[PDB]
């Protein structure tokens, strides 16, 4: 996997040497961010159920016509509403993973790789995760540099969809 | 390869699960002693010579016939390359503990190193007496409290015995 | 030249990229521990009198024969003396440098390239030098991760030597 | 490259003295704003499509031709190369606000850019009109009160603002 | 091993003829010179151990702290002063193989390589060895030209620590 | 390759010893003999189109089939191939008398060459009959009291006979 | 390249004659010196790195502004670069001094060199002042008369100034 | 051109490096040879004349239709006579040339050169001056390593025509 941590190790072992002063600096830049990356994804890890419910909300409030149109991709019925509440906890899960391990690593290989494909194949509208993950983004309740961490990596998200 | 948080992500990943409050606060307490750490990784590397040194002096005086004519670090290229040897596994390990686990230590370094010992004629069990040292002389280096705010380090100093240990156990 | 900044910035843009998280947090590993980093440079800049001809002393003290022995590369006489204030001098004011600048940079450029000739060419023991600067490291004053910073660039130069 | 500690130390090298008081405090003046840099590179890395869209409405409202029929930015390839001009030109001005010093700027984006421009019949004037138009909307959302600690930002903003005027100027 | 003769015979092989004129006149310079050497060689084998034991003491007063500071790497008890006779005792005995071979070639692989890690490992400076070196150079009794090869041999002990 | 000095010096490093008066005084009596030494190989170089043609003209003598419709050295490519290979002999022979040691003449020319006559149809044998009877024309040369200052050559003569009797039993 | 024996057999082989008994009689002189002219070849190595200190420190004594900021061999770089060229010119003068001819050294180290360094901005006249300062010191440690047997070195010691002064025409 | 002491020089100018020891040896040992070189050159320029007229009536006396059979490329006449002793001349001159010079330069160089389809075209037998470098060879009055390195040359004449 691709962490800071990992590409310090990499870096120092393609020359075949210890961690220089440099190396030290920036996983100590990682360490000191890391405080409030954790805090940000033990928030949004509490708060699970009831951030996806509230964004598949959002999504349908925003869109209604998600809630009407019968069709298999939609959330007319009880499939669609379990489905889309497992999409919407895919995406946030993958984004605790990212800011525990402190890079864009998680969404890049476990998210984005492939969305595009599945999205277009389902006929998944990917504006319908943008909304999803805007609410939860001014809804994590978080405060400074955690809900800063937290905005980041869900901004992360939302730009693969875009 | 991977680092502590990389490991759980990985194992969450593979269940589909978020992180359960037990790995959350296993992450926060790596977080919060991440300085110790990085004291770990400098003192480590900035005393890398001496630590070298004492495990090689240790060693030599425990097996003199190493350093005897006929001996397997008797010349001066073989000297040279046991040292090397040494100050290789000692980085390793100090990558080992900057990434808080084993991966980078076991995939670019132990693997296949027995073997290598064995076709080299190196005595792989001198080479793991000589790790063991060096993990005494580390861990003397890591917790000396002198010139650095004190503190615990217990934690730390087991996980790196432990890289050591697994890189004696890799050879002997 | 060669500091963490700029090489944070030459990695963007050799990707032709905006600044990644991951390089904004070890930009700021460098800005958290450019207050040590600054603390010691000033330390040892308002302290460069006193502490190279400390130095000088103690390379004196320990090698006698610097002080005894006729030759142009010691220093029996005045002239020697300055000389080798003056190289002490170089020595520290290019750690000073490298303080600033928060990497090898300034030591791999300004002192230690082409040094090995010129003590070679001059006859100048490298433990000479290498005494010096033990015995600036034991006499800055400075305390906790300042001492820290400067004694790290101080066995850099000492490395260089050895 | 350069950035403000590098410029510092290389004219200080060139001199052969050590820094005076002045220079290491204006060095540790920017140590101290450090968190604020980067706050105004994250804020304009993050929201850079937001600037450029901005700079691009105001300079499409005063210069319509720019999108109607003939005009250089009309067809789809024309509007992205703009696009793409705009967006190159901020990542250039947000390295420069990293690096606290405008070398990079100068070097890599700016020098022999006026003779592209003309010898491709792209308006520099318009250009330089759309650079002062993202350095509007850039300050506007870097002063952004909301969500941050509340302080003085006057010099930072003021620095960024020479380096957009620094691109400005090189092209009009 | 690289040898004047074996560098004649190389020579020769590498165009598949016999040793032209030059070789010979260059193999008789090797063996003229090597009356010198030979003398040289016996003359420092005979007085070895006068001139170790002479060049660790002659380190001991040029250097005093070597036999009064702490530390496994400095000579304060009988342990250091043993390992430092065998080291000196180790550098004349590759300066006779040298002489006897007739070049460089000894030194070069038995001592010079590798020997800069060696010393930069154990904390033993080179000025030590020098001044070791320069002791026996001073010290053999040496006459004429077996005098000039053992100094020429010992000057390219010198240039590798330096 | 080795020379007599080499090769003393490479057992004296193995075994971390100075050299004894024995082999001090053996390469001193090589350094005094080394005109005499020089001489033979001056001699042997310079006659070697002799050597080999007396050498050739008693082993055909005696084995006339050799050079008879059919022998192995019948056709002007079949005996020019031959006389190459005593000239090449030769030349590793004086190689191994100007060095002082063998191991030129082993490893550049003695090793797999049985193999390669036995592959390629010569009678190894017939080639040891040569190697010898070049060995009595090259020391009939060396030891020509005529045109030298005279002097006890034997132990230079025993010398080259051992290489050249090392030659002839790789073949045979 | 040429040797002294190799230009008088060019300059005897253009006119088609032999040599006459005055060249001869020189190149005989020659080899009568022969060891004196190895001693100076040898001096002058193998104390290399004293004469460039001695001449350095002489030019630098002299033109204090070469070692201040500012001069053109003020930092490390420009500095170990002025050692460089002061022992590549050494080393060419030793080359010509063991050949007995100037040729290695005009046509090797010598022809194109002034241009080079107006091309660089190096002063020549202080380079060539230097080269007079390695004359001096090299002339010194040659003629030293101990440890070797006394002698008149006065042909050798004029003809090796006589290429330290082409050297220094050269770039003055 | 290729003599010892300039190929010496290439192979230290080669490696960008100073004169090795080795090479100093090889270069003494042409000194030592250049003795019996020079005398060598001496006696042959001296006795010249002599040498190629009898030369010459060796060669008559051992081939005695060169005086006989008319045509051109014999010695018959007076300008026959004349232009043999002048080619013998050749050759015994840039033999002293090479004995000069210490190698076989000059003889690779302005002798054996072309000389193959000189002797073709002008049907000169080339045993005819394999014979006269005999008769040099007999009757130069040197003796000991003089009369060597003559006879090394001459030898090395001989082989170019056979
Ligand atoms: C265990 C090895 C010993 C120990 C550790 C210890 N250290 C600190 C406090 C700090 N350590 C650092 C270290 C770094 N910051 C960086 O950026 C880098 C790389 C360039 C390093 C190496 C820092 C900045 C601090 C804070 C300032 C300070 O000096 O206190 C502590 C206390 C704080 C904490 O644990 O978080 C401790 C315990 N102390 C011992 O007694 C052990 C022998
Ligand atoms: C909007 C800002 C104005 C404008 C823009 C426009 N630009 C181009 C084409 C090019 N733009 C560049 C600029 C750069 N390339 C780099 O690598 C860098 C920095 C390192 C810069 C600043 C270049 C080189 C080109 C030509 C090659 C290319 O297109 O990639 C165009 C296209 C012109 C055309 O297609 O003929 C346009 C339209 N147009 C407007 O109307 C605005 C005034
Ligand atoms: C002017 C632009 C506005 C302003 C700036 C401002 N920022 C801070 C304090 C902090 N800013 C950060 C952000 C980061 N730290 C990092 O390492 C990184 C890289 C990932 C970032 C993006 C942080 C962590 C702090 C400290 C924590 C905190 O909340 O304060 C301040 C506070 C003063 C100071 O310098 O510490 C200020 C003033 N604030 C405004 O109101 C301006 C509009
Ligand atoms: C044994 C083969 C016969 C023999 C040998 C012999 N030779 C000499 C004396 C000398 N030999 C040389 C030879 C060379 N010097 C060179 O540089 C070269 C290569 C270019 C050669 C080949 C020299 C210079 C001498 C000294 C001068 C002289 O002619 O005497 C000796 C006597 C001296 C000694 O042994 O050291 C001997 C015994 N004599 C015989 O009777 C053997 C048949
Ligand atoms: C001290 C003597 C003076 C001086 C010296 C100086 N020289 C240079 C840079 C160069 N020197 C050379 C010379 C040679 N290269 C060769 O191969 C040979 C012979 C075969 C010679 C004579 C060259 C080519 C250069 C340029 C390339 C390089 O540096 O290798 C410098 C550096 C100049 C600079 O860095 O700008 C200096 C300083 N400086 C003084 O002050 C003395 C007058
Ligand atoms: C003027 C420079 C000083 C001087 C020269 C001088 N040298 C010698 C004699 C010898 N010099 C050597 C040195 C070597 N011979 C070699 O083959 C080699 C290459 C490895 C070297 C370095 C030798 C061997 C001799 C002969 C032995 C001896 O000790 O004499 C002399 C003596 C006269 C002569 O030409 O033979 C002289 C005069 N002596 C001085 O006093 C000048 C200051
Ligand atoms: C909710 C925002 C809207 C929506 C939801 C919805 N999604 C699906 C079916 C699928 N969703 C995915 C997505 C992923 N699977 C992965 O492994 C990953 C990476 C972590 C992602 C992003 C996939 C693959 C499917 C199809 C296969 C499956 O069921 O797992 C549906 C069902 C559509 C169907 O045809 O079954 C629905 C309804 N629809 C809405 O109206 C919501 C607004
Ligand atoms: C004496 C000049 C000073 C000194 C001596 C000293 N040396 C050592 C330990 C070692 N010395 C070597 C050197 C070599 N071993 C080789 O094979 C070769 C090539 C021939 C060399 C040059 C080595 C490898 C060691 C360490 C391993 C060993 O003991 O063999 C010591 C002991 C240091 C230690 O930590 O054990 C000492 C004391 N110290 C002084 O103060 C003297 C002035
Ligand atoms: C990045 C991972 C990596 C590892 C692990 C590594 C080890 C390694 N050590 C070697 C040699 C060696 N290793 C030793 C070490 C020892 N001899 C002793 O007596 C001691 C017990 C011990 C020192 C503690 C020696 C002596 C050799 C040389 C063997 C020889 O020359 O015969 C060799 C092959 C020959 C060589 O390179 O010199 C390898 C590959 N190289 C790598 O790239
Ligand atoms: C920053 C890059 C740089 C370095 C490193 C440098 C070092 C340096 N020190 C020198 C002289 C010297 N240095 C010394 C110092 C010493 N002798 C002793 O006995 C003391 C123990 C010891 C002090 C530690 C002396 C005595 C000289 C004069 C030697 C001479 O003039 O030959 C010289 C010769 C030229 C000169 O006089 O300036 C150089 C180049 N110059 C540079 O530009
Ligand atoms: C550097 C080491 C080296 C060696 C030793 C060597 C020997 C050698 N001799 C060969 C042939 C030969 N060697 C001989 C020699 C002999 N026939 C007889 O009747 C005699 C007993 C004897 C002469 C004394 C012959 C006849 C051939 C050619 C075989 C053929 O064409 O059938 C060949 C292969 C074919 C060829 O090259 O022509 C080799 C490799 N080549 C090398 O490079
Ligand atoms: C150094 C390089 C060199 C060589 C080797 C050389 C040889 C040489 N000898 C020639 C003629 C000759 N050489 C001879 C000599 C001989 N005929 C006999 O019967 C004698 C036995 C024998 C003497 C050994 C004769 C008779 C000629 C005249 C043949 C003619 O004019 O066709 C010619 C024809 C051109 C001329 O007349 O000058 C050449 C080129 N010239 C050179 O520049």
């Amino acid at each position: 996997m691709k962490t800071p941590i990992t590409e310090a190790i990499a870096a120092a072992d393609t020359q075949g040497r210890f961690l220089s002063n440099t190396e030290l600096q920036a996983v100590n830049g990682r360490f000191e961010r890391a405080a409030a990356s954790m805090e940000a994804a033990r928030a949004l890890t509490n708060n699970a159920q009831q951030l996806i419910d509230g964004a598949a909300n959002a999504v349908y409030q925003k869109f209604p016509y998600t809630t009407q149109m019968q069709g298999a991709n939609f959330a007319s019925d009880s499939r669609g509403k379990s489905k889309c509440a497992r999409d919407i906890g895919y995406y946030l899960r993958i984004i605790t993973y990212s800011l525990v391990a402190g890079g864009t690593g998680p969404l890049d290989e476990y998210l984005i790789a492939g969305l595009d494909e599945i999205n277009r194949t389902f006929d998944l509208s990917p504006s319908w995760y943008v909304e999803a993950l805007k609410y939860i983004k001014a809804n994590h309740g978080l405060s400074g540099q955690a809900a800063n961490e937290a905005n980041t990596y869900i901004d992360y998200a939302i730009n693969a969809l875009s | 390869m991977l680092d502590a948080f990389a490991k759980v992500v990985s194992q969450a990943d593979t269940k589909g699960e978020f992180l359960s409050s037990a790995q959350l606060d296993a992450l926060s307490n790596v977080v919060k002693d991440g300085s110790k750490r990085l004291d770990a990784v400098n003192r480590m590397t900035s005393n890398a010579s001496t630590i070298v040194a004492n495990a090689a002096r240790s060693l030599f005086e425990e097996q003199p016939q190493l350093i005897q004519p006929g001996g397997n670090a008797y010349t001066n290229r073989r000297m040279a390359a046991c040292l090397r040897d040494m100050e290789i596994i000692l980085r390793y390990v100090t990558y080992a503990t900057l990434a808080g686990d084993s991966s980078v230590l076991d995939d670019r370094c132990l693997n296949g190193l027995r073997e290598t010992y064995q076709a080299l004629g190196v005595p792989g069990g001198s080479v793991a007496a000589g790790v063991a040292k060096m993990k005494d002389a580390a861990i003397a280096i890591v917790n000396d409290p002198n010139g650095i705010t004190k503190g615990d380090c217990s934690a730390l100093v087991s996980e790196i015995a432990s890289y050591f240990d697994r890189a004696a156990a890799a050879v002997a």
